[PDB]
């Protein structure tokens, strides 16, 4: 349900009116295809002006780890400071992208929850024990890489991230400010 | 227009620049005021 | 099986169970048990314990015919649930010998079915649905002693009965309280 | 099983049940039971209780041939439902010994089937459907004593019978009222 | 596959089917099963073509297996409503409900191609309508009202008695194009007009 | 399939499908089941056509099998809210919610077609809604809230008592157009206007 | 079967098991076992070991009626789990003879069900749901000795009991500690 | 079917014509993709005029809680007053968004339904008991936050919201005005 | 994937696939299975190509497994109806109905490329038509009517007796291009016009 | 995802206007009708310019094969078949079906030739199956004589090679006769 203003000219739905104002939107899960979309937008907005801040909106349930680090690297790569805003939820990989914003520019709405958790395998990976030794050293590497990523951005020790992401830690907006994932909780701006 | 037959199972299909009419030239883009000021057509 | 062994030992005590929906399989084995027990003794009563959500009319009419044509009385027992064809066969027991256990529930309603096929087929199905529903209401009026117009109005949708309400209405003759 | 045990004890009393659709499995065990009971006593009647929605023609023709070729009389009993192949085998009983229990219903209709395959295959299927339907109507005319044109017109769609209507039409010879 | 270009002209994304070409020459096309979405389409086109010119004849092409009765009587009423006469042409088949729409053309203007078939039969229920016997007595009085309404519709368009439609639509009555002319579904078996 | 024509209006060369052309002549089309996604569409169209001209009548075509009650009362309230009078025309069936929307038109302006079907019935739960008996006591007091509100709605628009609606909608009360005119769902059976 | 053989040997020792959900199949075989054991000895107690997640009300009301109408006492035993109908039948045992094994859990809650069909059907279902829930709460109030308002408030959602909590509440009479 | 009408080059459906009149339309269930749509529309219409109010139509069976609080916080964030109109139903989150409008500006049509209930889980969330006591502290966080949210807006105590949302408290429009979810049962404006 | 190339036309810009580029050259593809929607498309193309010039020959490229008999006779009658001669060219296969449409071209103008298969067989019921024996004797007399009509159709196009078609189509009479020329379905095994 | 570039159009439009027909899907009736539409368009645009056919196909149906095969041989234009990755089964016959001297393959392209198969089971009476088996021998013999006239090998040599899956490389398909040159890389570095 979305009003598209169609037209041989630009279509201009509200997501175009987000993107022209340098707001990249991450509201779907972080799979490959969404990560591919975000990185294409992060580079385009860098090329349009590398000095104006890119804003990233995060209403994502999270998703895959390599798709996470695809977005993460591109957020960290571009010359523009990334302003991350949490909408509703920033769970799983999307909490890492929320912490991946520029310091001072990591925002959350007051009733947005931030869910941090260790990586999990989607389903069961079968195989020989030498295959599974590789897959388990992999998710331990994914776990360690997620912790040291959240260590860089929350200012905490990676062992503290390890103890806290042992289970699902759901933070509120104020609890994610105290943790270090966001920097400011957005106050309501309504004139009423 | 020259060759505008009936279409389909009903009406009959028996009903260059020398067959030109202003109905063709309004479809081209010439306004009908411009065409009537040009009574003579050479081809 | 154990479950068949307990039912076999109660078949020896002339106690049979309508414990499922009345489909043709449960009906034929009840008809077989009534034919078997009436062949053994034609003078000892058969206890039909009914815990049934109802079922097929023609399957229950097979049971009801085998109950009536048995020379021995069929004592029926509403055990928990006597719904649809199960209330029918409950009320189809020998009068004076229709029992509800005191927390059994009796559900009387009109027959359910389905129309399908061409319009000439459905006109035959509806003609036969009017025959089945008139005959099912005639027998529930005969069983309970209610008027057939009372059975028609009450069976129009689901009408539930407690044991005491089924005693007043006429489905059972006694409420067992031991 | 208990259900097989009651049927075995009624097989000892020469009471067999057509209680399902007449497929080849139920037909072959009925043909086996008729061959078994006619081998035991060739002079005592076999009671065939029929609670059947009908079934395969060739399966019921196996039963009907085993009923006729049995040296003992096959008393048939419409128990609840004698539809399609089940009314046929009901009316196929020994005359004087075809019974309807008083709330059984008899459904006589023309054969159902299916055409499939190429046009040369379907022309053979239709040729054989005309042979089956003429033979099924000839035997229902022979059983009931109705004209074959009466059977043709009445079986054109579903024609339902009560016990009293099946007695007048000729499917059964008596209505049991004990 | 359907060949169709998109002219743009910076005013539209303008589509051009052969169906758009047929509709410009006032040919409504019933080529799918008559369901609600088909009937909704056909009625919207009948009312557009009545508004564009209520004097010129709408042509309705019918290549349809036929479907729902209320979708049938939706199209039927909108056919009978509009000021334009309706030329019904049968393509290949007009079965069940679509043979009623084929007979629903203006008399003298109901055509069939020579190898088209016209399949008339009584209404059915696709699948089983479950319910209490009071529900089923309602659903069966309905399917008899649908049957009687289809027969009296085919009575007033074929010039037959409605009881003759009863005895003919008891089973599938498949007519050819010439047999539907004798029956009264169509008025003209449409002759070929090839040059050679 | 829906062929698209071209309108040479004040502009010309404007591609239009018959549904845009209905809406341009202020005809809202309810042909699909009344669910939320359909009710969302019709309410948006009722507010657009009220805004374009609140004095000209909005016409609502109803070929719907009916559906959700809150989607019904979403359309119902928007039909009653707008300054424009609503002209409901039944095309084929108006069943369940649709017959309530058919009766919801402006008095004098509720039409059907001569073979249209009007099916009124009480609300039903689609499928089994499960839960604790306190949950089911809420859901059953809710469908009695829906049943009473439907009969109160049909009492306002047919002129019958809501208890008379309750006795009539016990089962599926199928009306024809002449039977729905006498009932009060419509008040015009809308004679055909074909010139022949 | 082995599992049927152990249950048969415990049926000989008058030990029966409600070990599944209380559907009509498990209820009818328990009712058959209670009718079988009360026919053997009307004075020796029946031990009903209950490991049940609950089930149908009318199925458990069949068991509860067969428990009460049995002339012998039904000692009930909460074995692991007595939830829904299983706590009911646990608390339905003979008073003084309702036992919880010390790590059994008792789940008392209001009945679950489903509404479906037309609004006139659902008004009947809700009317009967109010009858079932009032009767189920009346009997749990009678069993436990709690007020019916206490049973209403506590059964509103799932209320879990340990063995010691069920002893205080009134479902069982003793906690077995051997 | 949803028609269009060509304005002037551009092809607009009625949803565009609603949206150009500052009307955001919540007509589907509140999932992530719908909440993402609504938040994009709320920010576009605030940027177009932050003083001209935004109207939110709610015909929705409700949905996810984080998608709820994503719409909720954005409705509270924007400078424009939110005029919530209930159309047919506002169930669950949709009723919280219905109550989330600006006071004095919360409307419902006279036969609209307002259904409030506590949050649930769709289906079973598996896991260890340490996982489940976190998912249950989460659904209690979601329940308390929803009852707090309905306490800000209905003017009621959150303990009274808790007693009322124990089951489905289903309100009519008149019952939701007395409750506090809406402010005006929107009367008909038919000329006849 | 199918590339839709752009042609700079009068109306702004025209975007065309290869099928519309060939449809401008009187070229029709019967390339899908002959069902209703295929037959509906081909009949719409054949009429549009007739109205543009009824004397310029239509080329119908046939790569089809064939299909429904009424969809067959819908295309067949429309091919025979139109004033323009139909040039049927078989590509790869013309099986079942498609071989009848291949034979339905204008005599002298029925081609097949050298490795094209031509498969003729009697009509079959896909799936099983259930029903009473009176229903099935209608369905069997219908597929005998379909079989006879197809053999009659292949009689006047191949120049053979319909009995000779009946012995041949008892099984899958599969013909190559040269075998279909000797049979009479095509008139020319179309030689390759490659310039090297 | 396929990024476009309008009025310079996606990359398949740009290949097609440079007379490159693309076969990358399996050869079924839908893909055959697409290719034969494109072969007849590019013949009508200019019959004297070469049509290039890219083949990344796993192959497919035989009548869809010989539909494409005949139309490739039918058009006035010379067909330049390039193998891209794979040309399996039917698509290796189309790869050999290019104009001689104009059949390329990329150096790591696979060329898989095998005899025709019936996918799944065709049921029927033994007279139906005797027809269907004389037909799969018609298809086998036609495929081998098609590969005979385009590879220069005897049709019995094709028959022994296509007994099983004869997978050829690019260089092995050049020595076999399916392609005429293995296309060298032309990167400037
Ligand atoms: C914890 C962060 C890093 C990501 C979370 N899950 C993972 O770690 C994800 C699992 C996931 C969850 C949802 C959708 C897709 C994939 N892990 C992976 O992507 C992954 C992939 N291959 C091997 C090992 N892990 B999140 O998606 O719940
Ligand atoms: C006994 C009557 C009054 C009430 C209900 N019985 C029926 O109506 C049963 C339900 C049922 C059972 C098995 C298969 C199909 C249908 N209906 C019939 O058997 C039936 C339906 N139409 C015609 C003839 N018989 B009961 O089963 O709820
Ligand atoms: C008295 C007559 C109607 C007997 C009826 N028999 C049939 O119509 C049965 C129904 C059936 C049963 C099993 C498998 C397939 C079909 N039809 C046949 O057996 C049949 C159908 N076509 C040709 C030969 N036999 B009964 O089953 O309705
Ligand atoms: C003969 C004419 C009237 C129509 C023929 N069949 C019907 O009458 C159709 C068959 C059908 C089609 C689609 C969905 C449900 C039922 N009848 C109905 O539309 C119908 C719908 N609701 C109740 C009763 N009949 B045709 O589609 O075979
Ligand atoms: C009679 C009028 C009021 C509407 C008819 N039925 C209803 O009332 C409809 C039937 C329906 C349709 C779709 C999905 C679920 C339920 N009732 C409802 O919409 C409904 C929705 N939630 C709770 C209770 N009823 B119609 O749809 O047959
Ligand atoms: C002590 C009380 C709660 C007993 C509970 N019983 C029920 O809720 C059971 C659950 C059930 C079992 C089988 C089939 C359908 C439903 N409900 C009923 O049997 C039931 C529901 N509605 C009306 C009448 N009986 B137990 O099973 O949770
Ligand atoms: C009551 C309001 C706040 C929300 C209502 N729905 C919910 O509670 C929804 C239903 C739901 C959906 C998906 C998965 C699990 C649960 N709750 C949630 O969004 C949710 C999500 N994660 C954990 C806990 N609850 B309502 O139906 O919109
Ligand atoms: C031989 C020619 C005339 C037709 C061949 N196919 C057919 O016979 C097709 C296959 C088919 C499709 C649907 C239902 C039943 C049968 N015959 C029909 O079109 C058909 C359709 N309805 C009834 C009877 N036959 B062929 O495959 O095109
Ligand atoms: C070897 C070459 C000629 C073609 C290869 N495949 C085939 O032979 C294909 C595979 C197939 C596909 C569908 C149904 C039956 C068989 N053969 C056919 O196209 C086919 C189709 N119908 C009858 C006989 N052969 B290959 O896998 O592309």
């Amino acid at each position: 349900i979305l009003p598209s203003f169609i037209e041989g000219v630009k279509e201009s739905n509200p997501y175009n009116k987000l993107f022209e104002e340098r707001i990249i939107f991450l509201g779907v899960q972080v799979d490959d295809a969404s990560a591919n979309d975000i990185m294409a937008q992060l580079l385009v907005l860098e090329s349009l002006d590398p000095d104006r801040d890119i804003t990233m909106y995060i209403n994502s349930p999270g998703g895959g780890f390599t798709s996470l680090m695809a977005i993460y690297d591109t957020m960290q790569y571009v010359r523009a400071d990334i302003q991350t805003v949490c909408l509703g939820q920033a769970a799983s990989a999307a909490a890492v992208l929320l912490a991946a914003g520029t310091p001072g520019k990591r925002m959350a709405l007051p009733n947005a929850r931030v869910l941090i958790h260790q990586p999990s395998l989607s389903g069961v990976i079968q195989g020989q024990f030498s295959d599974l030794e590789i897959q388990a050293a992999e998710i331990e590497r994914m776990r360690t890489l997620m912790e040291t990523t959240l260590a860089r951005h929350t200012g905490k020790d990676a062992g503290v991230i390890r103890k806290d992401t042992d289970r699902d830690k759901i933070l509120t907006a104020e609890e994610a400010k105290d943790y270090g994932i966001i920097d400011t909780v957005l106050e309501y701006r309504k004139l009423s | 227009r020259v060759g505008k037959r009936g279409l389909g199972f009903g009406a009959e299909v028996r009903s260059h620049f020398a067959d030109v009419m202003p109905e063709d030239l309004i479809k081209f883009g010439l306004i009908p005021e411009f065409i009537g000021r040009l009574p003579v057509v050479a081809s | 099986s154990l479950t068949d062994s307990v039912y076999e030992r109660l078949l020896s005590e002339r106690i049979i169970f309508l414990g499922s929906e009345v489909n043709d399989e449960i009906a034929n084995r009840l008809c077989a048990q009534i034919l078997l027990l009436a062949a053994e003794d034609a003078s000892k009563d058969i206890s039909l314990y009914i815990n049934s959500p109802g079922g097929s009319i023609s399957a229950g009419m097979a049971i009801y015919d085998t109950m009536v044509l048995a020379p021995c009385d069929i004592a029926t027992y509403a055990m928990g649930m006597a719904a649809s064809m199960g209330e029918f066969l409950l009320a189809a027991g020998t009068k004076g010998k229709r029992y509800a256990l005191p927390h059994a529930r009796i559900l009387m309603h009109q027959p359910l079915g389905g129309v399908t096929g061409s319009a000439a087929d459905i006109a035959i199905q509806a003609e036969q649905f009017a025959v089945i529903k008139k005959e099912m209401f005639r027998l529930n009026a005969e069983f309970t002693g209610q008027p057939i117009e009372r059975i028609e109005a009450d069976s129009d949708r689901d009408r539930w009965f407690t044991a005491a309400e089924a005693l007043e209405y006429g489905f059972v003759d006694h409420i067992i309280t031991r």
